[PDB]
C-alpha cells in the first residue's frame, strides 16, 4: 500500500494485481463474488508467487544494511502513468504447465497430472492480461484443463474398484470417453472402454468404441489390435452387460457422482471452472479443483485489466 | 581530494582492491584513511582496531562489536550529548537502522549531514537516502537529495561525484524512473569497469527489472561461473543472501518449482528483506484461512 504499490491498486482492482500490491483480503473478497471462491488453503502458493514475483532487491552500500526492495512493472517507461500495473507470470507459464499435464497423460500417471490441470487452473484464476485474443484464450485452456481433471478422475474412480462392481465399472470407463480431451489422448480413453466391453461380452459397445478409435488412428501396433477386436466382436451384436450409457445422445458427465447429466436432468455449474453436477451436489466444493462453491452465483472471472 | 581511487574501488565491490589503494599511504592518521580502511577491512572479513586512541576509531571498534550482537549500549552512549563528525554518526545510523530503527536513523543521518565537519558529509548523504527507501520513503529520498544537490558546488561533486551518483541510482531503482536507459546505462558501465558481485547483481536487478528474464538468466549462470563463486568466494560470500533472493525473483519469472528449495539456503541461512516480506505475507495468508471458516 507504498507509493509504487498505491498507483497498482488505482490502476485495476483485479485479483492478480490486489495479490501483488499485498491486499490480499480485498483480493479474497473478489474472487468469491467473481468465480464463487471459497475454499483458500490450495491458493496460498499462488497468492504468494504473484506478490515475490514482482519483487527484488539490489543490495544496500554498507552490506550489512537490509537490501532495498525494487518493483516489477507489467510495462516500459513508455506507458500511460495509468497504465502501471505489476509484472505477473502471463500465459508463457500456463502452457508450460499445461503440457506438463500430457507429459504425465502418455506417462500414465494421473494423480501427477491431475496435480498439473489444477495447477494451471490455479494460475489462470489469478492470471493478467491485456488483449482479448489472450482472455478468450485463457478460458479455453480453463476449459481443457478441467476435461482432463474430469476425464482422469473418472479414470481414477475406476480403477479405484474391487471386483464384484463391474457393472459401475463399465459404467465408468465408457464416461471417460466422453471427455472432451484433445483427440490424440482421447484415444487411451477409447482402448480402456473399448477393451473391457469387449473382456465382458458386451461387443456392442466394444464395436463401438474400436471403431471411434480406429478413426483417429490408422495403424500402428495399439491401432491394429483395433481392429482385430472390431471384428470379432462385430460379428455377435451382444448386450452381455446393459450399461447407462447413449452415445447417440447428448449428457455431460456429473463430476462428483459420474452419472450422466441429460438434457432434461435438473444441474447446477460451477461458477468457475465450469464442471456440472447433480442437484445434489449443490453447495459444496467442485471437484474439478476444490476451491469453488457449487451454484454459488458469480459476476465473471477477472482476468483482463 | 586525493583518494578518489580508494572510494571508487569501494561503492563498485571490489575490497580486493580499495585496500591496495590506501596501502599507497603510510598511515597518514587521516579519518577517511581510517574510515575506509577499518571499513573495507570488515569486507574483506580481516577487520582488525586501527587503534583505540581515535575518538573514530573508536567508535569503529564499538561498531563493529555491535554487528556482533546487535547491542547498541556502548555506541549510542560513547556519542550521545558529544558533537561528533558525520563518519562517527554514519555508523551510528547504520547500527540504529540495522536494527529496525529506521525513523531515528534518518534523523541521525540528517543531524549530521546538516553540521560542522566537511568531511564525512557526502557518504552520509547516501546512508540518508538509503535509510529513508529502506523506510518506504521515496520523496523525502528525493528531497534530502535535491537539496543537498542543488546547492553543493563542482568540488565536492569532484571527489564525490560517485558517491552521490549511487545515491541517485538507488532513488531511480525504487522510482522506477529511466530503468531502461541513464539508470541502465549507469550499472550496465560498473559492470564492465569493476566486475565485481556489487556491480554485477546490481546489473542482474536492472535485468529483472526489465523482464529481461533472458539477460538476466546469464548474469546469474555467470555468477555461478568459478570465476566469482570460487575465484572470489571472499566478496561473494558476503552476497550470497541478496543473490538468492534474486534468483527466486527470478525462477518465480519463468514459473519455476525453485521457488522452495532456492529460498531454503536464504532463509536457514539469514534473514533479510526478502524473508522478513515472505514471513509477513506467508503469515498474513493463514491469517485469512483461519477467518474463513
Amino acid at each position: 500500500p507504498h507509493m509504487e504499490t498505491a498507483i497498482w491498486i488505482k490502476n485495476s482492482k483485479l485479483p492478480a494485481v490486489l495479490v501483488a500490491a499485498g491486499a490480499f483480503d480485498a483480493a479474497v473478497q473478489a474472487l468469491s463474488k467473481q468465480v464463487g471462491v471459497v475454499k483458500l488453503e490450495p491458493l496460498k502458493k499462488y497468492f504468494t508467487n504473484i506478490y515475490e514475483g514482482c519483487r527484488t532487491y539490489i543490495p544496500s552500500t554498507p552490506c550489512e544494511l537490509p537490501a532495498q526492495l525494487g518493483y516489477v512493472r507489467a510495462y516500459d517507461d513508455t506507458v500511460s502513468e495509468d497504465q502501471i500495473l505489476p509484472y505477473v507470470p502471463g500465459l508463457d507459464v500456463v502452457n508450460e504447465k499445461m503440457n506438463e499435464g500430457y507429459k504425465n497423460f502418455k506417462l500414465n500417471k494421473p494423480d501427477i497430472a491431475i496435480e498439473c490441470f489444477r495447477e494451471a487452473i490455479y494460475r489462470i484464476t489469478l492470471l493478467m492480461v491485456d488483449d482479448a485474443e489472450d482472455e478468450k484464450l485463457a478460458h479455453k485452456i480453463l476449459e481443457t484443463a478441467r476435461e482432463y481433471i474430469l476425464g482422469l478422475s473418472i479414470e481414477l474412480e475406476r480403477r479405484s474398484l474391487k471386483e464384484g462392481n463391474t457393472v459401475r465399472m463399465l459404467e465408468l470407463a465408457a464416461y471417460f470417453t466422453k471427455a472432451k480431451l484433445s483427440p490424440i489422448h482421447r484415444t487411451n480413453a477409447l482402448q480402456v472402454a473399448m477393451s473391457q466391453h469387449f473382456k465382458h461380452k458386451n461387443f456392442l459397445q466394444a464395436s463401438y468404441f474400436a471403431g471411434e478409435f480406429l478413426k483417429i488412428i490408422s495403424s500402428g501396433p495399439r491401432a491394429e489390435q483395433a481392429r482385430k477386436i472390431k471384428n470379432k466382436a462385430d460379428s455377435m451384436a451382444s448386450d452381455a452387460i446393459p450399461i447407462d450409457f447413449d452415445p447417440y445422445a447428448k449428457f455431460d458427465i456429473c463430476a462428483a457422482t459420474y452419472k450422466p447429466i441429460y438434457e432434461d436432468t435438473p444441474s447446477v455449474s460451477d461458477p468457475l471452472t465450469g464442471s456440472k453436477y447433480v442437484i445434489t451436489e449443490k453447495d459444496k466444493i467442485d471437484r474439478i479443483a476444490m476451491i469453488s462453491k457449487i451454484g454459488a452465483p458469480a459476476s465473471g472471472l477477472r482476468i483482463r485489466v | 581530494m586525493d583518494y578518489f581511487n580508494i572510494k571508487q574501488n569501494y561503492y563498485t565491490g571490489n575490497f580486493v582492491q580499495c585496500l591496495q589503494e590506501i596501502e599507497k599511504f603510510s598511515k597518514v592518521t587521516d579519518n577517511t584513511l581510517l574510515f575506509y580502511k577499518a571499513k573495507t577491512l570488515l569486507a574483506l572479513g580481516q577487520y582488525q582496531s586501527q587503534d583505540p586512541t581515535s575518538k573514530l576509531g573508536k567508535v569503529l571498534d564499538l561498531y563493529v562489536q555491535f554487528l556482533d550482537t546487535k547491542n547498541i549500549e556502548e555506541l549510542e552512549n560513547l556519542l550521545k550529548d558529544k558533537q561528533n563528525s558525520p563518519y562517527e554518526l554514519y555508523l551510528l545510523a547504520t547500527a540504529q537502522a540495522i536494527l529496525g530503527d529506521l525513523d531515528k536513523s534518518l534523523e541521525t543521518c540528517v543531524e549530521g549531514i546538516d553540521n560542522d565537519e566537511a568531511e564525512g558529509t557526502t557518504e552520509l548523504l547516501l546512508l540518508a537516502i538509503e535509510v529513508a527507501l529502506l523506510n518506504n520513503n521515496v520523496s523525502t529520498a528525493s528531497t534530502i537529495f535535491d537539496n543537498y544537490t542543488n546547492a553543493i558546488e563542482d568540488t565536492v561533486s569532484g571527489d564525490n561525484e560517485m558517491i552521490l551518483n549511487l545515491a541517485e541510482s538507488y532513488i531511480k531503482f525504487a522510482t522506477n524512473k529511466e530503468t531502461a536507459t541513464s539508470n541502465f546505462y549507469y550499472y550496465e558501465e560498473l559492470s564492465q569497469t569493476f566486475p565485481t558481485w556489487k556491480t554485477q547483481l546490481g546489473l542482474l536487478n536492472l535485468h529483472l527489472q526489465q523482464r529481461n528474464i533472458a539477460e538476466a538468466q546469464g548474469i546469474v549462470e555467470l555468477l555461478l561461473s568459478d570465476y566469482y563463486s570460487v575465484e572470489q568466494k571472499e566478496n561473494a560470500v558476503l552476497y550470497k543472501p541478496t543473490f538468492l533472493a534474486n534468483q527466486i525473483t527470478l525462477a518465480l519469472m519463468q514459473g519455476l518449482d525453485t521457488e522452495d528449495l532456492t529460498n531454503q539456503l536464504v532463509k536457514l541461512d539469514h534473514e533479510h528483506a526478502f524473508i522478513k516480506h515472505h514471513q509477513e505475507i506467508d503469515a498474513k495468508f493463514d491469517e485469512l484461512v483461519r477467518k474463513y471458516d
